[PDB]
């Protein structure tokens, strides 16, 4: 049965019917059904021989589903196999988001849903508009579905349109008078979401269709947004299109000027500087009524600079590149804010640049801002903390100094997004746990990068003393990782993994360094896995114990002189004196074990069965249940 | 690699 | 031919003869595929309830061809 | 194995084919995303590509190409 199942699903999924015909051939429709009705997971995906027949493209295999056979459109399948695989769908959905306009007519003609829902409340008529196949949206509206079903993100079929480039299926939506301001909640009013690819067409048409401009969710204007995205045209566009507003048009040229400074993809420099002079002159224009850019304080990661607020400074600086890339991030911090989310990516963008051409200094201090900024707007810092790794290994392969403060105020920014990040954890149960359990985990083993390049650095009194205190208060929260490793459990092990970048150059691990430092932040040294296991167990274990033998002499000395009871006898009855694999850790090991208590005065009564049950002190419960 | 080629795309 | 077993070839070897058949439909050698086909239909232990089935599983030229070909 | 390629390649150019003639555009052009780019001329085959697949499908191997 389940065999024949899947005989019937490979048959509608290649495409052949006479094999699945002989296979329900004498057959009566219960197990018929009951083949068709085979829903079951395939590729990690639930599929059907009915929604992969309309996923495949053959009307002739759905013509003979719905005509000479029982099977009905309410099913459950992919929707966008590539990064979405979401359920519920409708053999016409698949059909429409393949693109195959003989099948989706055909099951219109047969009756299929054409207003169906799914978990993220997906309509095929978007799903149309995804493919941009004209006849079949023409179809689905001559038939009448519907024009106002939007996603949980009340993303409408036009703004789903309107993001690629479709600009004809765009403007026969629109001539259904399907509004353009239909407002989501992320911000997008249609005109937003055409203006990243610029697909000049579509605001074009827009604009002729009374697109109603009107702020985002982010509080910018789409012409914002399109001078953000260095796409001039879809600028020009929108600047002729209603109410001009000097000030807003003067804003957006300074916009574009800013973005085509700081941006990887568009990086015109001499463009930058004519957009700025467009916006001085017109600033300059008329003489009295003059506007006039506000006083905001020089930042001090952008150098120092204060703006351009007179056309001849501006002239002034027309050949300096820095000067050039400094200006356009301030007007471009000005403009956009701070809180938005797009100001972050140039600033670490042209710390990249400085990064890449040796000027250490300047492009920490610039993403020691973009970090700032981030944690202002609580994001997903990860990355940019995997960036401070990267370039503090460098610049400590390459022995450039490296300022305690700045390591400071990362480690600290570090601290609190890993705090954030665990709360998040906690809060999102199961919907989307497992990337942000990686993140969680990238963010420790960042932490352990910086504390190693804390530890190869030479600091005052006063910045050791604030990294001690950062590193005490993240001890005292206490991470712990998906393994159940401690701090200092991953401190101590061999199978750490190292970015392949310059961390790779200082980061080895275990490091004597390192572990000295945690175990003396007053890490839990007793700490256990979720293995069991202890970290003098992980470090006895160690694969390369004569390869850097004289930090194991270091680490094995720090741990016996805190805590660490030598004989803990994990979880699967193993001491890590049996776990040490190797004869100098033993050796190591037997010259720090010390003649002790009911520890091996008690491996002989834990490893017979005797009762301890309330029958020895509570905290002996404990020292017990360890030896 | 460079740095600026790993920054990555962030679109 | 397959001499008509009970129930070895009515299914097993059945399917393979429009296999043969549906292949030389992907081919183009229709005259073929009717060869092969037609051997199924006369093995197959049902065939006359795919007469519905079997008239519309071919380009418009073979709607007969193999109609002619059928008791053949 | 770079010279088994050479005929690993033209597995998928027979293989793959069904996959996107059957109707698995996606998986047929993943399928040929392993075969293209070992080729020594990739132009040649690009431009038949342009007009052997179909315009949906070779444009959407187009993304795939330096993939």
């Amino acid at each position: 049965m389940e065999g024949l199942a899947g005989y019937v699903y490979k048959a509608a999924s290649e495409g052949k019917v006479l094999t699945l015909a002989a296979l329900l051939l004498n057959r009566s429709e219960s197990d018929i059904r009951y083949l068709l009705g085979y829903v079951s997971q395939q590729g990690g995906q639930r599929s059907t021989p009915l929604i992969i027949a309309a996923r495949n493209g053959h009307a002739k295999v759905v013509r003979l589903l719905l005509e000479h056979y029982r099977v009905q459109t309410q099913q459950t399948g992919t929707v966008r196999f590539d990064g979405y695989v979401i359920d519920g769908a409708t053999a016409l959905w698949c059909a429409a988001g393949a693109g195959h306009f003989e099948v989706v007519k055909l099951l219109v003609s047969h009756g299929a849903n054409v207003n169906h829902t799914t978990v993220t409340n997906s309509t095929p008529l978007r799903a149309a508009c995804f493919d941009g196949r004209l006849d079949i949206v023409k179809y689905l509206v001559e038939n009448n579905a519907n024009i106002s079903i939007a996603n949980k993100y009340d993303n409408t079929c036009l703004m789903i349109a309107a993001y690629k480039g479709h600009t004809d299926v765009v403007r026969y939506l629109l001539e259904q008078r399907a509004d353009p301001n239909a407002k989501a909640h992320c911000g997008a009013t249609a005109l937003h979401f055409a203006a990243e690819a610029g697909h000049i067409d579509i605001v074009k048409e827009l604009i002729k269709w009374r697109a109603a401009i009107v702020v985002n969710g982010h509080g910018m204007t789409p012409l914002k947004v399109a001078a953000e995205s260095c796409k001039a045209d879809v600028v020009e566009l929108l600047l002729s299109h209603a109410d001009c507003d000097r000030r807003s048009r003067i804003e957006a040229l300074e916009l574009l000027g800013a973005s085509f400074a700081n941006d990887r993809e568009n990086y015109d420099i001499i463009k930058t500087y004519h957009y700025l002079y467009l916006a001085m002159l017109e600033r300059f224009q008329d003489g009295d009524n003059i506007l006039e850019k506000e006083v905001l304080p020089p930042i001090h990661a952008y150098g120092n600079r204060t703006e351009c607020r007179n056309p001849q400074e501006l002239e002034s600086i027309r050949q300096d590149r820095d000067a050039l890339h400094m200006e356009g991030l301030i007007v471009r911090e000005r403009i956009l804010g701070a809180d938005n989310i797009d100001v972050s990516h140039p600033i670490i963008y042209r710390g990249a640049v400085y990064a890449d051409n040796m000027e250490f200094e300047q492009c920490i201090k610039l993403w020691l801002h973009a970090l700032h900024l981030r944690q202002k707007g609580n994001r997903n810092t990860h990355k940019d903390l995997l960036r401070f790794a990267q370039v503090f290994s460098q610049m400590i392969h390459l022995n450039e100094t490296v300022k305690a403060p700045d390591i400071e105020c990362v480690l600290r920014c570090s601290v609190l997004e890993i705090e954030q990040s665990m709360n998040r954890v906690k809060n999102i149960s199961d919907a989307d746990v497992h990337n942000a359990m990686d993140n969680y985990e990238c963010n420790l083993y960042t932490f352990l990068y910086l504390v190693c390049i804390s530890t190869k650095t030479q600091c005052s009194e006063e910045d050791q003393c604030k990294i001690n205190k950062q590193i005490y208060n993240l001890i005292h929260l206490d991470p712990r990782t998906r393994e159940g490793f401690t701090l200092l459990h991953l401190a101590v092990n061999s199978n750490t993994p190292v970015d392949d970048f310059h961390t790779n150059d200082v980061c080895s691990f275990p490091n004597a360094l390192v572990t000295k430092l945690l175990l003396d932040c007053g890490a839990e040294v007793n700490a256990v896995d979720n293995e069991g296991n202890s970290a003098l167990h992980i470090i006895v274990q160690y694969n390369r114990p004569i390869s850097d033998f004289l930090t194991l002499h270091s680490i094995i000395i720090s741990l016996v002189e805190a805590g660490a009871h030598t004989d803990m006898t994990n979880k699967q009855n193993k001491t890590p004196l049996d776990k040490s694999t190797t004869g100098v850790s033993e050796i190591l090991l037997k010259t720090q074990m010390k003649m002790s208590l009911k520890c091996l005065a008690a491996r002989a009564v834990r490893a017979n069965d005797i009762n301890y049950q309330d029958q020895i002190p509570r905290t002996l419960e404990e020292f017990v249940g360890f030896h | 690699a460079k740095e600026r080629a790993g920054l990555s795309k962030l679109p | 031919l397959p001499d008509l077993k009970d129930a070895e070839a009515v299914q097993k070897f059945f399917l393979e003869e429009i296999q043969l058949g549906e292949e030389l439909l992907a081919q183009g050698e229709y005259e073929k595929g009717v060869d092969h086909l037609t051997n199924a239909i006369a093995v197959c232990g049902q065939p006359q309830q795919l007469l519905q089935v079997l008239q519309q599983t071919l380009p418009p030229p073979v709607f007969q061809m193999l109609l002619t070909k059928l008791p053949t």
